[PDB]
């Protein structure tokens, strides 16, 4: 699950992080392992240190959550991340990685979901599917 | 410590012949043509391809000296061309009715009604650099002095290019060698800053002193003795300012007071040229001097004594402010272009300073009463200046992008700007749009009232006033200082503050410049367009890592167009697209600032004095009650000024014309770039490359379009180049028919 | 949210995948051949629009395409 | 002479008004650049960064840019029949026939010269009839300049600025207390085009009628 | 932590301030602190009018721009009106429930707004015309 | 006489009325 | 039949070398679609040279 409370890193700052949407609807929350006490740049601002941990970190988008996942593998190779979203206030646990493997990996298991069986050069005219329910790019 | 590498690059033309030698993409060949536009975009971008260090600091040490030559290539034709093709030997004899002329231009098609009648008897284009003003007050008064400062302007010119030689191809510095900064801090201030201000008052008192009394009392040029032979004949030198019988035994023995005729504190202007006493500039320089040689004895270096700037940094942090200043002499020895920004910010901050100082207080014999002149140095070094302070803004956002570090920025004062950067900007937006209304919406109530009929409504003299009363008390603690708080002073520090009128021939050089109302409204729309142009900058200094919209900015780069159409829309994110949008405010802040100066000079302060004493300038004293509203500005501003620009075809003045109706073409067809978008182009050029293969001979090289970020940058080019050479030619063609 | 569909001319060559800011994509077994891999979308409601799959896609023209449809809080891009 | 350079300055307007146009429609449903573009409707925003870069793109996108070719082609048609009547209607046909052949003429002559009593609608002595007209002329320039901002300036640099007065009104006391129902963001990529070259429109016309009406109705 | 810590934030004397205005007072209800807000704004508001206006070497001056002063409470009692039928849509709940972020008692606080408003604009009219 | 009433209503009194007519029916929801 | 390093001409619309003559690469021999890999001289705007066609959308210009 979340681990919820964890200890969130030793920070003390960013004006620009977590505001009023957080409360009332749909904020994000990163759980990685950190094995050493560096310094790294938050999406925010740029410090805090990474715990021992079990670290946690709540932030504002999942855009954030994995623009900063790709910082903790890049720079520190910890590869362990892993972000959520959160109950009741929020919608749905465990975003990534969905199937345990990491997306670019592939995985048996998955479904293609929004997958087109021709090319774009084989899709029909707006002018077919007009005053229509269908969609021109949906299969 | 001095370590040196012995021919690390080869002296060969092999990497001549292959453009784009220095990167791995850049060396394979252009497939497109958007390789041409990728090759000179990133060449002195040393940073990028080479990840070595200490090998871009040796290929920035090398540049330095080839931009030096280039200058003293400059230097020479400024004096080559003073000497050869100018009219500076009878301008000596009458510097006030004879023009200052260099330039003469070749008896072809036409062109040759540019050589006009400017005095004597020459012809040619009447110079506004005031290198007639400058080489008088250093002395010069035949054109064979002229001639051999040509020559040596052109040997150094060729010391600089042989030296950018030789450090890098023979002799390269180590990357310890550049990091040396509190032995370079020694040297900069002790030799170059001090040993240079004090030889050049060794010039001033035995060179530019002499010949310049002599030049006031007005003999003759040709009866001046030479400067050299005022330094073997010192009884010759005794005549005038006599402390030169008793020689440096005044100097040596501490009194200095006998020294009271030639290093004077008279602090002033001279009533007989309008320019600063040079006996004022001789006792400056030797003070700045003796200021600037200590200056480079703080520093330590390998003899034990003196202060290191790491452990200035260390302890000297607050409680508001966490760890201080530690870490920040390891980001300035260690990025460029951190370096280059604060470099950049004090130096375009410094020419405008210089400008400020030079029309109040005028420094060259001649320059205040040559109108055309002094203008054109305000709003030379105006310009140049601000360019340099974006240029500030460019290069601190490059430092975030790419020299910035998470792990040396921890709790100090880089770490703790970014971590608030939503309250300084928000406090920047709100102060912006106060200043936006409360300025310019007090010409919008000033239209609205003068054209309903209620002039008793509006914001001026005759009305609802704003006086300018914090300036007002320090045009009054300025202007009575002379005797009372510097005492030894004879006058004030200039006439702009308070004091009588100067007058050189018959017109003003220097009258106190009063300060009122329209004063007032034009003071905060400076402070409003500055705000503004830091708003753009420190947003894109502060945001170029991350933000909101985009957390991995920095991975994307300081120079990307967007990241799609997406989350509504991000075009123009990066930390290249504010200094994109900076340049256009930088153009909007300083255009109106020489508007605001070219019109207060003219009404106020610029104009005729009579046998009695009464003044009467060009414009008329129109700025109190005209530029009070935008019509004002427009009617009796840019509407009646601009009736010398273009009434110039069929005469002298016609290339100002040409250039005024030719920078009006350049800058419209910069929104050409501007306003549209490149995949409108490569569509249309998809059907010009058809009709290309039609005929069977289209390019390998593939026609593409610009970039959007070169699309944004050939656009702000043309549109700066179009507006600024408006500017150039709507002012010179008009202080030269004027002034 | 935005539409992100995926054609059959997938190399699985897993560039769009690992270019998608906010983890829209993921590789499945493809049953074509059940050798190779295809792009898929099957997270569409996080999705930004800000069209990094396609600039990384290396087909001559794109086998992953996102039309920008419906905006909300997260297509947006709002951290508010 | 000035006749004849003018009319092909028209004929120059009309080809490339038609070209943007022409280009525009043609391509509507693909290029090369964009084979689907059909795809996607009349209007959209672009299609991101990649393939080299694909701002205005978009069949509306041409519409928009030959608004700008519009202006200008009908700017020089009224600019030439207002110059040459001026002249036919006092009567001294020889100041448009000499300085019409050269551009100066055009910028001395006719803009300079007819805006004298038009820019003194209002002044520091007092005001006359054309006041209106004087104030409508610096209207006009105003909001074609306004134009300018969103046209030159793109969605991304006021998305981020919104951002920052967002976290501003949500911490401040007093103000935090009342709440906005739509979400603040800055205006869309096509909506931008639209809103700079309507402000832009705007004042082309307001300006130049400004100028025609009062300059016009001056000397008569 | 989310919120950056200065040391000037979470200062009682500025905190003091804003637990002690009629907008986060714990004892008023809607109707004494939309009056107590109008009083404060109302008395002020016409300051501007009366020394800035189209008139004011006149009779008349005075009067004239104190209708003002009532012209912008009566305009800022509508937007009060406006911004309580958005916001609060059948009162639209949350997890605090104070006057501002549910309603609940909002059609009391825009009539308060316009006693204490337009008494307040009446009341510093007899102190510059009279008194 | 009458532009003296009407020119207010139309300039002032009008679009307040429509301005607040279309901010709640914007706002409203179902 | 099109065998590898022939010459072709490309009768994919959509694409960027269409009614274009390129080279071809190689022939994957299995039955995945989209095969043919065709090198060309001109280069795309995402300046990629290769492409996978099927045997529908080349020709044996030879
Ligand atoms: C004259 C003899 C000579 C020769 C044969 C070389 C040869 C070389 N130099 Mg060296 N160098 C020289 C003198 C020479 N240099 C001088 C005089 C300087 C001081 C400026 C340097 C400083 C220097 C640096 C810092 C570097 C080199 C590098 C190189 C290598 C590649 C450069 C290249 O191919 O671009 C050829 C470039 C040109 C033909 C353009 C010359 C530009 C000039 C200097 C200025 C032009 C400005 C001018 C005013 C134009 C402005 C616009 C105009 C309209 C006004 C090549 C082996 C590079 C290297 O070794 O990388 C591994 C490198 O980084 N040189
Ligand atoms: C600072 C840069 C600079 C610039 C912009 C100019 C510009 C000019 N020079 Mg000058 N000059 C300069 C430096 C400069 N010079 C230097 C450093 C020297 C000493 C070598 C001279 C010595 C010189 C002489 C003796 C003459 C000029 C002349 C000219 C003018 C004609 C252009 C020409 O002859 O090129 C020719 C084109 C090429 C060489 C193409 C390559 C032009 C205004 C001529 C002039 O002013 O005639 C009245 C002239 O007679 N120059
Ligand atoms: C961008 C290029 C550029 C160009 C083409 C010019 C052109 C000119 N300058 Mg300007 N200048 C510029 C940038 C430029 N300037 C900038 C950025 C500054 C601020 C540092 C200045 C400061 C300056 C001064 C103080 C003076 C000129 C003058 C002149 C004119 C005479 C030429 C000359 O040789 O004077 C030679 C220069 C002098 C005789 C004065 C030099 C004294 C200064 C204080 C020395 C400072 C050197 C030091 C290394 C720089 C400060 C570093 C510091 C920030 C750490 C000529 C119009 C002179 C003038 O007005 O002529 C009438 C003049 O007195 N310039
Ligand atoms: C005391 C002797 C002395 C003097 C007169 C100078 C003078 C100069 N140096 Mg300095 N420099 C010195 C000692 C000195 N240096 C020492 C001891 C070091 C190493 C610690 C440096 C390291 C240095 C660098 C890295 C650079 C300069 C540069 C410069 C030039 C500045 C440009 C200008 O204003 O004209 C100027 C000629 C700049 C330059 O033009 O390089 C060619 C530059 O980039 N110097
Ligand atoms: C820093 C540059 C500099 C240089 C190279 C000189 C060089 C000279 N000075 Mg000068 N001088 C200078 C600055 C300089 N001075 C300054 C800053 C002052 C004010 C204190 C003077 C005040 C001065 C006087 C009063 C005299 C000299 C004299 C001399 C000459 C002989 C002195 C000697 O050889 O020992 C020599 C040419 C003597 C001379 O021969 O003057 C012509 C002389 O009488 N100097
Ligand atoms: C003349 C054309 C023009 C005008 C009026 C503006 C106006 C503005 N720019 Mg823009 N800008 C322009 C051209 C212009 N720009 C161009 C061409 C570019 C491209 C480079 C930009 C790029 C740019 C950037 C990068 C930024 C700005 C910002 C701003 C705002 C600055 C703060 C301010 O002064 O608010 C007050 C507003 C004014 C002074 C406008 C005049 C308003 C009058 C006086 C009052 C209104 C009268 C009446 C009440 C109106 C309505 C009546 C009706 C409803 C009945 C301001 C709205 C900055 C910003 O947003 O900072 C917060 C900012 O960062 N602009
Ligand atoms: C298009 C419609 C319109 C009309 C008819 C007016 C009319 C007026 N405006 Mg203008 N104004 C307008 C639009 C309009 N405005 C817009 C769009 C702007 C923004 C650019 C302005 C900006 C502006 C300013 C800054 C000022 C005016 C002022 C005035 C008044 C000048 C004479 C006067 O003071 O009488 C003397 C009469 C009085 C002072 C009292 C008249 C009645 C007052 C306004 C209301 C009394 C309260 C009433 C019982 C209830 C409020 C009515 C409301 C609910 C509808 C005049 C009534 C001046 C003024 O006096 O403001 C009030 C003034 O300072 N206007
Ligand atoms: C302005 C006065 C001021 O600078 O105070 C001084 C104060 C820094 O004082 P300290 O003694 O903590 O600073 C020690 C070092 O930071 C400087 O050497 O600045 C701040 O608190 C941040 C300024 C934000 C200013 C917001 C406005
Ligand atoms: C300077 C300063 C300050 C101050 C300011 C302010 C804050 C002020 C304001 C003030 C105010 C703003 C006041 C108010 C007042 C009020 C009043 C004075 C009211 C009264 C009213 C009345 C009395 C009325 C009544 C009535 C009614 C209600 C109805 C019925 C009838 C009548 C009319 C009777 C501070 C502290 C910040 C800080 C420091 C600086
Ligand atoms: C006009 C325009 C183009 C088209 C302009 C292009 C492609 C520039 C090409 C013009 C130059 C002058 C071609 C030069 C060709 C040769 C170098 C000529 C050599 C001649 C020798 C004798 C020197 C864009 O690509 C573009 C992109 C993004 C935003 C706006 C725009 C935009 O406005
Ligand atoms: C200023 C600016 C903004 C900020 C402006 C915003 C978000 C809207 C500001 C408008 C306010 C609401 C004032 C509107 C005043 C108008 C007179 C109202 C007209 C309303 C009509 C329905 C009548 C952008 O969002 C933007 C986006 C893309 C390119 C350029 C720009 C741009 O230049
Ligand atoms: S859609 Fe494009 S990026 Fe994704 S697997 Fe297929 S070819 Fe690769
Ligand atoms: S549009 Fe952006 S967020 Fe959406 S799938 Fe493509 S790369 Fe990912
Ligand atoms: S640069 Fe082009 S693709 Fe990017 S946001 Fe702007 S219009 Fe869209």
């Amino acid at each position: 699950t979340l681990n919820l409370n964890a200890p969130t890193p030793i920070f003390g700052g960013s004006t620009g992080g977590l505001l009023r949407k957080a409360e009332v609807e749909e904020f994000y929350s990163i759980t990685w392992t950190g094995k050493s006490e560096t310094v790294f740049e938050l999406p925010t601002g740029g410090a805090a240190i990474m715990r021992a941990g079990e670290n946690l970190l709540r932030l504002a988008r999942k855009e954030q959550c994995i623009a900063l996942g790709a910082q903790l593998k890049d720079k520190f190779k910890i590869t362990d991340y892993k972000i959520y979203r959160v109950y009741p206030s929020g919608e749905v646990q465990f975003l990534h990685p969905k199937d345990g493997v990491f997306p670019e990996k592939v995985n048996p298991g998955r479904v293609a979901v929004g997958s087109n069986k021709r090319r774009i050069g084989q899709n029909p005219d707006p002018a077919k599917l007009k005053f229509k329910g269908q969609e021109t790019f949906d299969s | 410590k001095i370590v040196i590498d012995k021919d690390p690059v080869s002296t060969s033309f092999d990497k001549w012949a292959v453009p784009g030698h220095f990167s791995r993409t850049l060396a394979k060949g252009p497939k497109t043509t958007t390789w041409i536009w990728n090759l000179h975009a990133d060449v002195h971008d040393f940073d990028s391809y080479t990840s070595d260090l200490e090998e871009v600091s040796r290929k920035i040490f090398s540049a330095h000296f080839g931009h030096l030559a280039v200058v003293f290539i400059w230097l020479s034709g400024a004096y080559f061309h003073g000497a050869r093709f100018s009219n500076y030997e009878a301008w000596l004899s009458n510097p006030t009715t004879i023009k200052p002329s260099a330039q003469v231009v070749w008896p072809i098609v036409g062109q040759e009604i540019l050589n006009g009648d400017v005095g004597g008897g020459f012809q040619g284009i009447q110079i506004t650099s005031g290198l007639f003003q400058m080489w008088r007050a250093s002395g010069i008064t035949t054109e064979l002095q002229l001639y051999v400062t040509a020559i040596g302007a052109l040997v150094m010119a060729a010391l600089m290019l042989f030296a950018g030689w030789f450090h890098y191809h023979k002799a390269a510095p180590k990357l310890e060698w550049f990091q040396n900064a509190e032995s370079m801090m020694n040297h900069h201030l002790g030799g170059l800053f001090g040993l240079g201000s004090l030889s050049w008052a060794g010039h001033q008192i035995h060179v530019s002193l002499p010949v310049n009394k002599l030049l006031d009392s007005g003999v003759s040029p040709q009866e001046i003795p030479l400067p050299h032979e005022f330094i073997l004949n010192k009884d010759l030198i005794a005549q005038l300012y006599p402390s030169f019988g008793q020689g440096l035994t005044p100097f040596f023995t501490l009194n200095w007071n006998e020294y009271s005729d030639f290093l004077t504190f008279k602090g002033g202007l001279n009533p007989v040229t309008g320019g600063l006493w040079l006996s004022d500039s001789a006792h400056h320089h030797l003070a700045i001097a003796v200021l600037f040689i200590v200056a480079g004895h703080m520093y330590r270096t390998n003899w034990g004594i003196g202060h290191s700037m790491k452990e200035m940094y260390d302890s000297h942090k607050g409680p508001f402010t966490g760890e201080g200043h530690k870490g920040v002499y390891e980001i300035f020895t260690n990025s460029w272009h951190a370096q280059l920004s604060l470099n950049l910010a004090l130096f375009g901050s410094l020419s405008i300073i210089v400008a400020h100082h030079m029309y109040s207080m005028p420094p060259y014999p001649y320059l205040a009463t040559d109108y055309a002149t002094s203008l054109c140095l305000f709003t030379h070094h105006v310009w140049i200046g601000g360019f340099l302070i974006v240029g500030a803004g460019a290069h601190a956002a490059i430092f975030m992008v790419r020299d910035y570090d998470p792990a040396q920025n921890y709790n100090n004062l880089v770490d703790r700007v970014l971590r608030h950067r939503d309250a300084i900007i928000s406090h920047l937006n709100w102060v912006c749009i106060f200043l936006g209304f409360h300025s310019f919406g007090l010409y919008i109530h000033n239209d609205t009232m003068r054209a309903l009929g209620r002039p008793q409504d509006m914001f001026s003299d005759a009305a609802i006033q704003l006086q300018p009363v914090f300036a007002q008390w320090v045009q009054g603690v300025n202007s009575a200082a002379a005797g009372n708080t510097a005492p030894n002073a004879l006058a004030n520090a200039s006439y702009a503050f308070g004091g009588d009128i100067v007058s050189v021939g018959g017109k003003v050089a220097m009258m106190p410049i009063s300060l009122g109302t329209a004063d007032f409204l034009v003071h905060h729309i400076h402070a409003f367009t500055i705000h503004v142009t830091v708003l753009i900058l420190l947003k894109g200094v502060l945001f170029a890592r991350n933000s909101r919209l985009i957390p991995d900015k920095a991975n994307l780069g300081f120079r990307f167009p967007c990241d799609g159409p997406g989350r509504g829309g991000t075009c123009q994110v990066s930390a290249w697209d504010h200094v994109f949008l900076g340049l256009f405010w930088m153009y909007n802040s300083l255009s109106v600032v020489l508007f605001h100066f070219s019109w207060k000079m003219q009404s106020d302060v610029w104009g005729n004095v009579t046998a009695d004493g009464a003044v009467s300038h060009i414009t008329g004293n129109n700025f109190a009650q005209g530029a009070i509203t935008i019509n004002g500005w427009l009617r009796d501003f840019l509407w009646a000024q601009a009736s010398q620009v273009i009434q110039s075809y069929g005469s002298a003045l016609s290339a100002y014309g040409l250039m005024f109706l030719g920078a009006h073409f350049i800058w419209a067809f910069s929104l050409m770039f501007l306003f549209s978008g490149r995949g409108y182009w490569q569509e249309l050029i998809e059907s010009i490359v058809w009709a290309h293969n039609k005929l069977k001979f289209a390019p390998s090289i593939q026609p593409r379009a610009l970039s959007i970020t070169q699309g944004r940058a050939v656009g702000v080019a043309h549109y700066l180049l179009g507006g600024i050479a408006t500017t150039w030619s709507f002012f010179h063609a008009r202080i030269i028919s004027v002034g | 949210a935005h539409t992100v569909k995926i054609y059959d001319t997938c190399i699985g060559c897993t560039q769009c995948v690992r270019a998608c800011p906010t983890d829209v994509l993921e590789m499945v077994p493809w049953d074509g051949c059940r050798a190779n891999q295809i792009a898929s979308a099957p997270r569409t409601e996080d999705c930004v629009g800000c069209k990094r799959c396609e600039s990384a896609c290396p087909t001559d023209f794109l086998s992953i395409r996102v039309y920008l449809g419906a905006e909300t809080t997260r297509s947006m891009g709002l951290g508010y | 002479p000035g006749d004849f350079l003018v009319h092909h300055a028209i004929a120059l307007g009309l080809h490339t008004t038609t070209l943007i146009l022409v280009k525009g429609a043609l391509d509507a449903r693909g290029s090369k650049l964009m084979p689907d573009k059909k795809d996607f409707g009349y209007s959209f925003p672009c299609d991101g960064p990649g393939r080299g870069g694909t701002c205005d793109i978009s069949a509306w996108d041409a519409f928009y840019l030959a608004v700008f070719w519009m202006l200008n082609t009908i700017g020089w048609t009224t600019f030439y029949w207002h110059w040459k009547h001026l002249g036919v209607w006092q009567g001294n046909v020889a100041q448009f026939n000499e300085s019409s052949t050269y551009l100066m003429g055009w910028f001395r002559d006719y803009l300079w010269l007819n805006s004298s009593q038009l820019i003194n609608g209002y002044n520091p002595f007092g005001m006359n009839n054309l006041s209106v007209w004087a104030w409508m002329f610096l209207f006009g320039h105003l909001i074609w300049a306004t134009g300018f901002m969103f046209l030159i300036s793109w969605r991304g640099y006021w998305q981020e600025l919104i951002e920052t007065l967002v976290w501003a009104h949500e911490r401040t006391p007093l103000a935090n207390l009342v709440r906005w129902k739509d979400k603040p963001v800055a205006l869309s990529i096509v909506q931008a085009r639209l809103v700079g070259l309507a402000h832009f429109a705007v004042g082309y016309i307001v300006t130049y009628a400004a100028f025609l009406i009062a300059s016009t109705a001056s000397k008569f | 932590i989310g919120h950056l810590s200065t040391p000037i934030s979470n200062s009682s004397a500025v905190n003091g301030l804003l637990a002690n205005l009629p907008a986060y007072r714990k004892g008023l209800t809607p109707r004494l602190r939309g009056l107590e807000i109008g009083m404060a704004h109302g008395y002020f508001l016409t300051g501007p009018f009366v020394e800035l206006g189209p008139l004011r070497n006149t009779d008349g001056g005075i009067l004239y721009g104190s209708l003002s002063a009532v012209g912008l409470v009566v305009i800022l009692t509508a937007c009060l009106a406006l911004y309580g039928k958005a916001n609060f849509s059948g009162s639209s709940k949350s997890k605090d429930a104070t006057l501002w972020e549910s309603g609940e008692g909002w059609s009391d606080f825009v009539s308060g707004w316009l006693i204490g408003g337009a008494g307040s604009v009446g009341f510093a009219y007899l102190l510059l015309q009279y008194i | 006489n009458l532009p003296s009433i009407l020119v207010p209503m139309v300039g002032i009194v009008l679009p307040a009325i429509v301005m607040a007519l279309l901010f709640v029916y914007i706002e409203t929801d179902e | 039949m099109v065998q590898r390093g022939s010459k072709v001409r490309i009768l994919r619309k959509e694409s960027y070398w269409y009614q274009e003559i390129g080279t071809v690469a190689s022939i994957d021999q299995s039955g995945i679609k989209y095969p043919v890999i065709v090198r060309f001289e001109k280069v795309n705007y995402s300046n990629v040279n290769s492409n996978n066609f099927s045997l529908d959308e080349v020709v044996e210009v030879e």
